[PDB]
């Protein structure tokens, strides 16, 4: 479902849950979406942070609920 | 032959009459002389039990100069009994006996295995042999006339105790602060023999971080030199921990931290051209939380960094591009101290190409 | 520029319009430099707009507010303002949408240092306390673990000496510090990663404390003190860190482990006794709630299982009783290694092969095929020794013995 | 008066059969009217150098009063008739600081200088002093 | 069970425990200590047993029955309204011969109850159990109330001011009067040492509170200090001479005048407070 990833942009955005999706589907529905590349983000998931090969449903994850979702960049 | 001798001798060596055991085995102590043969035999009832009491004292009486220049296997089994036969209190005192006989510490890693064997099994059998290393350095060694074996038995003993460290750390270091015994050689056990000290890994770890933000002139510059000697020649799997100690120690380490860190990776970068391939990811990300440097601190990052990026062919290219990327990233619009930061940068990148197409990556940073 | 109208249509009329930190970019930086409202200040200490805008939105307005403001400096008494204003639904109402808390506040401590402690109680006033009295406890969780990521990417200062300042003094430093449920959170999770030993050293020192306090405090001031020394918290950070670990998120959870090799490591066998036996029952806490990880600590018994030579009677004892009798075991998951305990551990204490037998074989004897991997061992060890190692073969043979329920039937030795 | 008293602390600490009581008697005896002087003389300056006086003469007073008694318990009958003399010059400077000196009670919140430590050593003096002859006789 | 203990130890201490009880005297104190030790944890039962025991301590006492029967005394009553230690020291006031005045005389010995002194009183061996008693209960009086120096407040205040002139005033019958049978050449000398440092040490902390908050203290610290100078101020003076190798010249207890200094210090401060004028000197 519509996770509502409200990371530093500073709405509640939101996606398209894959309970089987990629390590960081949301990373890729939002690094289209928002537009920060989908290697630099970082969502905070539930307190930890997304483990990039498992997909959400490794969080225990939910639907609507809100990835912490940051980034910074390493080489700059 | 002997091996009828001390086949019989293993067998009856813990079950036997123990009545006249006890004195035949006094009776082969007594002739225990004439032969290296029954010193293991022997040793293994007197690992076991004890063919007297100070049957088993005039025994080890005879253990002391029993190997002063034994073999290799007879190193390790001599050595077994030469310590861990009868310890008592006063066999502390039998400990340093040893350390002045047959100590100088030399296949020769398994001499290393067999010295390690007794000596390790010894260091968490029974406490007293941590007194012992302990008085065969702190008493007359640790200060005057150094073995190299002291530094290793260090390794050992006075690094590797349980909860006998904590002294361990004091008399660590306490000839470690006077010159006693300093890291010139340390140099020498951290080359010749070094899983013989590596296995203590995590000592060697422990060294560093605890006396490398030392304040001692000679003993911070010695163990700067351990972290130097370590990450070089060590295994490379722990080499992410030189190069992440190296690297994140001297990111939030001090100004002493800092110095520390600049002057790590400068020892790298500079004495170590190939080796600053496999780590440099991590370099790079202490090259970005930059709250600290002067133009000689911020400019030691970027000395370090272009000092590596700006040195292979083929394994350049993440690196470099990163680079560019950073300068243009802070200096190129702004924050706080940032353009200073930028500026900083970018000279230090020029003085990168101050050594071609960085004359267009310096119209890159003025772009 | 742009951010005049915060007084009388942003933060007054027509305000709340999200994109308008833009309109903040004329010059984000009215609310360790800060103070605009006319005049580089105290973080919220200035002038007409700047400082009467605090009411609603005076650094930022909205969480983008928020964190444009952050990105130009302009944090003090306006996020703790809103902070007491917006808990959990307007500061950080989720980790993400209503997070400007786990976002937005984490933003703003990026970009002095002491006003993050008025944060922790900015965490602890409601947060923390309405549970004392998507997810109701479900935001407490995101807000947790993030402004536990939050204090993270703080330590990736030196906050702890303010800590200590925190840690004791006149009683408002000494007996509430450490007392926040997930005050220990923090420490135990910013000690984490590195440089934490002074961070354990402290919760060592609040243990000491708690130990001190009670025994003193059953007679010395009943009538005179109140309860609660050192806000009695010794069970309640063991309470609180349950709650850590029953949020689910493992900020923390999973680092609690270490401050049990810090209540154990340094054992006796009053005050000096029982922190290794709050460090017991913290370990056995963490082994039988953080479920995944229970393989990696009670792997971790064995490390004074190795170094139990004439160490180990009490830490080892009554923890691989507790562990073992919880887990099935490593169920030759543990069984990969311990093995040769006997002459290994009895070689140094006779209380060692009586104990680790007694121990181990309620998992590993009666898993059997470690059992016989095991009294095959003592029957082999206990041939020929010393008065220690004749013990030791005495021990395991009667250990078996009578841990192999016997008589036909599948009997002990009939089976 | 600092410079000089120091000195002379300094000193006196550096010095430490018969002819040995006979050497500790004539250097204690220099020593211990060096210090008559110092003090008669610190009669003399005002309240920011009688605080150094306080200072230099609490180190003085345990300076021997622990670090000489070593000697004058032992010849304390054989050479014995400078043990009075020792004595003397002490009980004369020893009534300055006590009987005299120590008057910021009457220093004044800058006089904790030597107030709690001399009161200490004047005590300490006499108590090793009567301890001083009845182990001797 | 108290029943039991108690009807028949007591019995023997009205009419048994001739030169033939000690062993029953011992057993019968020990006791009745590890069964009080869960004997009334409510007030019915606790206060019925200290107020058995003081009814007990009316009576006469014996050289073993002083250090067990005192110890008792002190667990029971000193649980029972933690307190009533200085409520115990006000007993420790007697005809017990030592340095009353006039240099030799009984100021204190530990009758201030006058029938405590019954228990304590009677010769030499209420002279030196009573000494080691008071010193023990001075100790523990100190440690503990010397632990409301950190625990600040207005209740504390209240506290350390109230328990503090209580110690004082124990103080002053047990110097002005005679520690150890006035001398007592080992545990008078001591007391006297010990709990005098002590006392000086904690009356430093109350002195030193006022330094970090000091804006309106001076009437309760002007009836702590006024009080610390006219009893345990003058007095320890007196003491240092009805009280001063061969015989071991160990008279440490000496300089625990630097302490009698710790308080001047401090004192000295005197920020608002002419404190050497509103008390003595």
């Amino acid at each position: 479902m519509q996770i509502f990833v409200k990371t530093l942009t500073g709405k509640t955005i939101t996606l398209e849950v894959e309970p089987s999706d990629t390590i960081e589907n949301v990373k890729a529905k939002i690094q289209d979406k928002e537009g920060i590349p989908p290697d630099q983000q970082r969502l905070i998931f539930a307190g930890k942070q997304l483990e990039d090969g498992r997909t959400l449903s490794d969080y225990n994850i939910q639907k609507e609920s809100t990835l912490h979702l940051v980034l910074r960049l390493r080489g700059g | 032959p002997v091996p009828i001798q001390h086949d019989i001798i293993t067998s009856l060596p813990e079950i036997l009459e123990d009545s006249q055991q006890n004195e035949v085995a006094r009776e082969l102590s007594c002739l225990l002389k004439q032969g290296r043969r029954l010193t293991v035999p022997i040793l293994d009832a007197l690992s076991r039990l004890d063919l007297d009491a100070e049957l088993l004292a005039k025994v080890r009486q005879s253990a002391m100069t029993i190997v002063p220049s034994v073999k290799l296997e007879d190193l390790p089994v001599v050595i077994k009994f030469i310590l861990h036969n009868v310890k008592a209190a006063d066999a502390v005192e039998v400990i340093s006996d040893l350390r002045k006989s047959l100590d100088l510490s030399s296949t020769s890693q398994n001499c290393v295995k067999l010295l390690f064997d007794v000596i390790k099994l010894a260091v968490r059998f029974q406490k007293d042999v941590s007194e012992a290393w302990i008085k065969a350095i702190e008493n007359s060694t640790s200060v005057s006339d150094h073995k190299v074996l002291d530094l290793i038995v260090l390794l050992l003993i006075h690094s590797t105790n349980s909860k006998n460290r904590k002294q361990t750390e004091k008399v660590l270091r306490s000839k470690i602060r006077l010159g006693c015994m300093p890291e010139q050689l340390m140099q020498n056990a951290f080359q010749n023999h070094s899983m013989v000290i590596k296995d203590f890994f995590p000592s060697i770890l422990s060294l560093a971080q605890t006396f490398l933000h030392s304040a001692h002139p000679a003993v911070v510059s010695f163990g700067s030199c351990m972290y130097k000697q370590a990450f070089a020649v060590f295994d490379s799997y722990c080499q992410q921990e030189v190069v992440c100690a190296l690297v994140t120690h001297v990111c939030s380490g001090n100004e002493t931290e800092l110095d520390i860190s600049l002057d790590v990776l400068t020892d790298l970068v500079i004495l170590h051209p190939s080796l600053l391939l496999r780590y440099a990811t991590f370099v790079k990300t202490i090259l970005d939380s930059m709250q600290k440097l002067n133009p000689c601190q911020i400019r030691k990052l970027f000395y370090i960094l272009s000092t590596l990026a700006f040195s292979q062919r083929q394994e350049g290219s993440y690196i470099q591009d990163d680079m560019h990327m950073v300068i243009r990233k802070w200096l190129s619009s702004s924050v706080p101290n940032h353009k200073q930061m930028g500026i900083i940068g970018a000279v230090t990148m020029m003085g990168s190409v101050a050594l071609i197409e960085c004359d267009g990556q310096l119209s890159t940073l003025l772009d | 520029e742009l951010a005049t109208l915060f007084v009388e249509v942003i933060k007054r009329g027509s305000l709340s319009n999200g994109k308008s930190l833009e309109l903040f970019s004329t010059v984000t930086a009215l609310s360790k430099e800060s103070l605009a409202y006319g005049k580089e200040l105290n973080g919220e200490e200035k002038k007409q707009l700047i400082n009467t805008l605090c009411s609603s939105k005076w650094d930022p307005q909205c969480v983008i507010h928020l964190a444009n403001m952050f990105r130009d400096i302009p944090s003090g008494e306006e996020l703790q303002f809103v902070v007491e204003k917006v808990l959990r639904m307007f500061s950080k109402l989720d980790l993400q949408e209503i997070p400007p808390l786990v976002y937005q506040l984490l933003l703003l401590s990026a970009k002095s240092k002491k006003t993050v402690l008025e944060g922790i109680i900015s965490f602890f006033n409601q947060l923390d306390k309405r549970q004392k009295e998507t997810v109701p406890l479900d935001q407490l969780r995101h807000v947790e673990g993030t402004v536990i990521l939050h204090i993270v990417s703080a330590i990736n200062q030196d906050i702890g000496e303010e800590l200590i300042k925190h840690l004791k003094t006149e009683q408002q430093k000494d007996p509430g510090k450490a007392l926040c449920p997930f005050s220990v959170s923090l420490l135990l999770s910013t000690a984490v990663k590195h440089r934490l030993q002074e961070q354990i050293f402290d919760f060592l020192k609040t243990s000491i404390t708690r130990s001190c306090k009670d025994l003193q405090i059953l007679q010395a001031s009943k009538f005179l003190q109140d309860l609660c020394p050192q806000q009695y918290d010794v069970t309640a950070v063991i309470l609180e860190v349950v709650k850590n670990s029953a949020f689910g998120w493992d900020h923390v959870t999973q680092g609690l482990v270490d401050l049990g090799f810090s209540l154990m490591e340094s054992y006796e066998p009053m005050p000096a006794q029982q922190a290794c036996k709050l460090g017991a029952s913290i370990l056995l806490e963490t082994f039988k709630v953080h479920e995944p990880i229970r393989s990696d600590i009670l792997e971790q018994v064995l490390n004074r299982v190795l170094t139990k030579a004439a160490s180990p009677v009490s830490h080892f004892i009554d923890l691989l009783s507790n562990i073992v009798v919880s887990a099935p075991l490593v169920l030759q998951n543990s069984s990969s290694r311990v093995t040769e305990t006997f002459d290994n551990l009895s070689f140094l204490p006779i209380d060692t092969v009586q104990g680790l037998l007694r121990a181990v074989q309620p998992l590993l004897k009666v898993s059997m095929s470690v059992r016989d991997s095991l009294i095959l061992v003592l029957q082999k060890a206990i041939f020929s020794r010393q008065l220690d190692a004749r013990k030791a073969a005495v021990a395991g043979f009667l250990l078996l013995l009578r841990n192999f329920k016997i008589l036909t039937q599948v009997q002990a030795d009939v089976h | 008066f600092r410079v000089m008293m120091a000195q002379l602390e300094s000193s006196v600490k550096s010095i430490p059969g018969e002819v040995q009581l006979e050497k500790l008697l004539k250097w204690n005896i220099a020593v211990r009217n060096f210090h008559i002087l110092i003090n008669l003389v610190k009669v003399f300056d005002s309240r920011p150098v009688l605080s150094i006086c306080l200072k230099y003469g609490r180190l003085f007073v345990e300076a021997f009063l622990k670090l000489a008694m070593p000697l004058l318990d032992h010849s304390f009958k054989k050479h014995r008739d400078d043990v009075q003399s020792l004595l003397k010059t002490l009980q004369l400077s020893t009534r300055q600081l006590h009987h005299m000196c120590g008057h910021s009670k009457i220093q004044d919140l800058g006089l904790t200088n030597h107030v709690p430590l001399l009161k200490k050593s004047l005590e300490q003096f006499v108590y090793r002093v009567k301890a001083m002859l009845a182990f001797n006789h | 069970q108290i029943r039991q203990f108690q009807r028949s130890l007591v019995n023997q201490l009205s009419s048994a425990e001739d030169d033939f009880n000690s062993k029953e005297t011992q057993l019968l104190i020990t006791i009745l200590s590890t069964l009080s030790k869960l004997l009334d944890p409510g007030s019915q039962q606790f206060l019925q047993f200290l107020t058995w025991t003081v009814k007990i301590c009316k009576e006469n006492a014996l050289e073993d029955l002083s250090c067990c029967k005192g110890l008792l005394t002190l667990l029971f009553s000193l649980h029972v309204l933690y307190k009533s230690p200085v409520s115990l020291l006000r007993e420790l006031a007697q005809d017990i011969h030592a340095c009353l005045g006039d240099i030799d005389q009984d100021v204190e010995i530990e009758s201030r109850s006058h029938f405590a002194i019954v228990n304590v009183k009677t010769a030499a061996p209420t002279v030196c159990l009573l000494v080691l008693g008071q010193a023990d209960k001075v100790l523990e009086e100190v440690d503990w109330l010397i632990k409301r120096l950190t625990i600040q407040t207005q209740a504390l205040e209240k506290g350390v001011i109230l328990q503090l002139g209580t110690l004082l005033t124990v103080f002053h019958e047990l110097v002005q009067t005679a520690l150890p049978a006035g001398s007592c050449v080992d545990s008078l000398l001591r007391s006297l040492s010990k709990t005098y440092a002590i006392l000086t040490s904690l009356i430093k902390h109350y002195i030193q509170a006022c330094r970090s908050t000091s804006n309106t203290v001076p009437g309760r610290l002007e009836k702590l200090v006024k009080l610390s100078g006219s009893h345990l101020t003058p007095q320890c003076y007196s003491f240092i001479t009805y009280v001063q190798r061969d015989t071991k010249p160990i008279p440490n207890l000496i300089f625990a005048i630097e302490q009698y200094e710790k308080f001047l210090i401090h004192l000295s401060k005197k920020s608002k407070v002419n404190l050497m004028q509103y008390m003595k000197l």
